[PDB]
């Protein structure tokens, strides 16, 4: 029943920068990054099949 | 007004002074260690931290060591041998104690053992501390 | 008097606990 | 995100197994036991809480050993002899932690020591984690 069984979180949403150490007037440099994470809810909530 | 520190932040013996412990640090999202001194020192111990991976044939099981490898900081440099260790110096009395951490995580299980076993390694002792879980 | 607060284990289990299904009804 | 968690909630350890080691509380405001257990016991281990007071000869010496009074809560009955007791039961696991202690100080030193000393105490380790820095 998930909505209970696992969470989702996101923190920011992706970002894009322009670096100066390796810029120059003839080229171009971009750095970008994102952040998030997820647990486990309710361990009661959920079942797994398996072969036996 | 006390509290049951040990709900919220349980420590677990890493080095009594003659074994070594495998701590799990799976289940927390933060850790680090405290020394203690039980007596004088001749000269300086220095400490090895490793980490271990799950057992092939049992997941139960730590499985062998492993070096933790360095990380650098923004201004700074690497080690020598590029992996991590700690110095414990001369000075440290046997009424203070010194905690430092490692900033990455690795594998689920950590371990510490000294580089050399003779009689100073045993006059000193290891902690790990673990902040709030996840589970 | 100390009331000692516990938890389950360091794994959720450590060796999980798989079942069978119950057996097949009748014919 | 790892932090330096030994730095604010510093731990100890109180008995390795074969030792009892006194530790200091006074310079902070809160504590608490864990207790671990390294193999599967065969009967109930008992363990005593006792506190010590600052030597004559040296006032950074403990010393003989007290024995921590008990404190009845609003619920509940005292104890038979009124003095705190430790129980570890026997379903513990191998892979699982327990926590607990007292509700006031006393004096500035405290520790614990099981009843009996048997093939069964050795099974089992004890660590006191401090909360809070007052200096």
């Amino acid at each position: 029943a998930w909505k209970t069984a696992y969470y989702a979180v996101e923190k920011r949403p992706m970002f894009f920068e322009q670096y100066e150490g390796g810029s120059s007037a003839w080229c171009v440099k971009y750095q970008f990054g994102a952040e998030d994470g997820g647990f486990v809810g309710c361990c009661e909530h959920g079942r797994v099949l398996r072969i036996g | 007004m006390n509290f049951n520190v040990g709900v919220d932040f349980p420590s677990f013996i890493a080095w009594d002074g003659t074994t070594s412990f495998p701590v799990k640090i799976d289940g927390f999202n933060q850790f680090g260690f405290t020394f203690k001194v039980i007596e004088e020192l001749t000269a300086d111990v220095p400490f090895n931290i490793f980490y271990h991976e799950a057992s092939e044939a049992d997941p139960c099981v730590p499985g062998p060591a492993i070096r933790v490898p360095d990380v650098p900081f923004c201004d700074g440099v690497a080690t020598a041998d590029g992996l991590a260790t700690v110095v414990i110096p001369e000075a440290v009395a046997v009424d203070s104690f010194c905690a430092g951490s490692v900033p990455c995580f690795n594998g689920p299980w950590i371990s510490i053992a000294p580089v050399t076993v003779n009689a100073d390694s045993a006059k000193v002792q290891v902690t790990v501390t673990m902040k709030g879980a996840t589970r | 008097m100390v009331s000692l607060d516990c938890r389950n284990t360091c794994a959720p289990a450590p060796a999980s606990r798989l079942v069978q299904p119950p057996c097949f009804v009748c014919r």
